């Protein structure tokens, strides 16, 4: 809280954090895409897709 | 030089070469694999092997004669070679064995044995001759559902069902006086050849060849015959080209001479003045390539063929070669045109002056069967020397810039990209 209840210290620090977390999200999306690029995506048939691929 | 007469329904064309040591006579018909249908494909291939059967060749050998035969898409020929003093001996053999008395050749125990051997030649071709079977599938997919798509050797299913009555049907419709040219090349004289046909009363049937319904039509498509057990990748790629009698016949041949051929293992082929070699030698994209310009009666093909072992960089090989074709439309130097002029004249001069009378007979009969006469080599050199840079740009703009293509390939072709990715490379957004 920064005090005894929800007050001026709380609102001012919540805006500083609302600015920061989106840039952390952008960093975890890259880690998300890096782990996908290992084996590639899946398909609705649930079987291997190595026999037919398109760019 | 060459002389052509029409004494009757048959036409006599000659090419006297007094400084030769052999002579050849024969007959060339204006029909080929383009005058068949899917169900009798390969009949004209069976007729060639009957002419070259053991019994037929034994009679000719005892007289000092050699037999030759060739089957193309628009023509087929039957030639007899002999020494210069035995021309009338070859005309008699051709008459008594091919023009008339064709039933003894078509006898049983001779048709069966010949058919069994041709089935073996076709099976071996379809399993071992990868560069040539890819070029045959290029015709099959570029002219699908059309006369110009049938292979010149037939298929295993047409031949396996061919029967005793199928070969006699074909010769009735196509071996006629109006469809034939009698050709004499080497150490022979025009007057001596015409005076021999007029004495022996040589004559074929007096019908007329059937008229097809469809015509040749190019269609952008692709066929892929993947085979991971093969060690290489063979690919053919072409656009629609020029037929014979086209005004742009020598421009399309000069355009193919600009990129030429290449052999990675020949030291002198790596020093050629082709800018494409600068992009493909750093990482060894291919083993060999060659550019062609095929011309038929109705249409033609213009492209190239490759064989490579760099299976992971096939896209670079296709991408770089098509970007060089883009320069014909927009920016091609004067030096490139002048260099290709000198190499095309040398290439044509070798083809028409090989010194083999059998080769000249095939070229002479095929030309007369279409154009009615034959263009002189000196006249062709004048037309080649008159081509300009503006002619190349105009031709490539209408035939190459942003046009559909036909693709065929076999082997390890997993790295060959989709049609639209390759198709989009035929122009460029920068110009
Ligand atoms: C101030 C404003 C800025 C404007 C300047 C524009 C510059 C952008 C790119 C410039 C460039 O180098 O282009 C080369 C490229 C040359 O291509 P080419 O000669 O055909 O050969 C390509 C190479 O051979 C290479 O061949 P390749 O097969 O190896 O390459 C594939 C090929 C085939 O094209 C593609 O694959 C396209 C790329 C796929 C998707 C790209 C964005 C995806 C968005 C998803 C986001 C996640 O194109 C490429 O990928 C390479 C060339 C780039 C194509 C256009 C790039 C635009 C990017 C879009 C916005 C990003 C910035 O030139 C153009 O594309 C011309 C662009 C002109 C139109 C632009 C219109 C916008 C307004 C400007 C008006 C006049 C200027």
């Amino acid at each position: 809280w920064g005090g005894f209840s929800v007050s001026n210290p709380t609102i001012q620090r919540f805006f500083a954090l609302h600015y920061l977390v989106p840039f952390i999200i952008a960093a975890m999306v890259i880690m998300h895409l890096m782990a996908l690029h290992i084996h590639g995506s899946s398909n609705p048939l649930g079987i291997t897709g190595n026999l037919d691929r398109i760019p | 030089a060459e002389v052509t007469q029409l004494s009757n329904g048959i036409v006599v064309a000659t090419e006297h070469n007094p400084s030769a040591h052999t002579a050849s006579v024969g007959v060339v018909f204006g029909s080929g694999a383009a005058n068949e249908n899917p169900y009798n494909n390969g009949v004209s291939n069976l007729w060639k092997n009957i002419f070259l059967s053991k019994e037929n060749s034994a009679v000719a050998a005892k007289e000092g004669l050699a037999l030759s035969s060739n089957i193309s898409r628009d023509f087929q020929s039957y030639i007899v070679s002999s020494l210069p003093g035995s021309t009338d001996k070859s005309l008699d053999f051709l008459n008594q064995s091919f023009i008339q008395q064709k039933a003894n050749l078509l006898s049983s125990s001779n048709f069966e044995a010949t058919k069994k051997s041709v089935l073996k030649q076709v099976q071996d071709f379809e399993e071992n001759d990868h560069p040539n079977r890819v070029l045959e599938h290029l015709h099959s997919t570029a002219f699908q559902n059309t006369p110009l798509s049938l292979p010149t050797r037939g298929t295993l299913e047409s031949l396996e069902n061919l029967v005793v009555a199928d070969l006699e049907s074909f010769a009735n419709n196509h071996f006629l006086n109006s469809n034939a040219v009698v050709v004499g090349t080497g150490n022979i004289k025009h007057e001596d050849l015409v005076n021999s046909i007029e004495s022996k009363n040589l004559s074929l049937q007096t019908g007329t060849k059937p008229v097809l319904k469809k015509k040749a039509a190019f269609l952008g498509s692709e066929v892929r015959l993947r085979d991971d057990t093969l060690p290489k990748a063979w690919i053919s790629l072409a656009v629609e080209g020029e037929p014979v009698n086209s005004p742009n016949y020598f421009v399309a041949k000069l355009a193919a001479q600009i990129f030429g051929s290449y052999n990675a293992f020949e030291p002198a082929s790596r020093l050629q003045g082709i800018k494409l070699l600068d992009n493909i030698q750093e990482y060894q994209l291919c083993d060999n390539f060659n550019h062609f310009s095929l011309s038929y009666k109705d249409s033609g093909l213009w492209g190239f063929s490759t064989a490579t072992r760099n299976v992971t960089m096939i896209d670079d090989l296709i991408h770089f070669t098509l970007k060089q074709w883009n320069r014909l439309t927009i920016s091609v130097t004067d030096t490139e045109v002048e260099r290709a002029k000198s190499l095309l004249k040398l290439q044509l001069g070798q083809l028409y002056e090989s010194g083999n009378p059998v080769n000249d007979a095939n070229l002479l009969g095929a030309e007369v069967l279409i154009k009615g006469s034959k263009l002189s080599l000196g006249e062709a050199f004048k037309k080649i020397d008159a081509i300009t840079v503006k002619d190349v740009k105009a031709w490539a703009g209408k035939r190459l810039w942003d046009q559909d293509i036909a693709i065929a390939g076999t082997g390890q072709i997993e790295g060959l990209l989709d049609y639209m990715r390759i198709r989009s490379d035929m122009s460029m957004m920068r110009w």
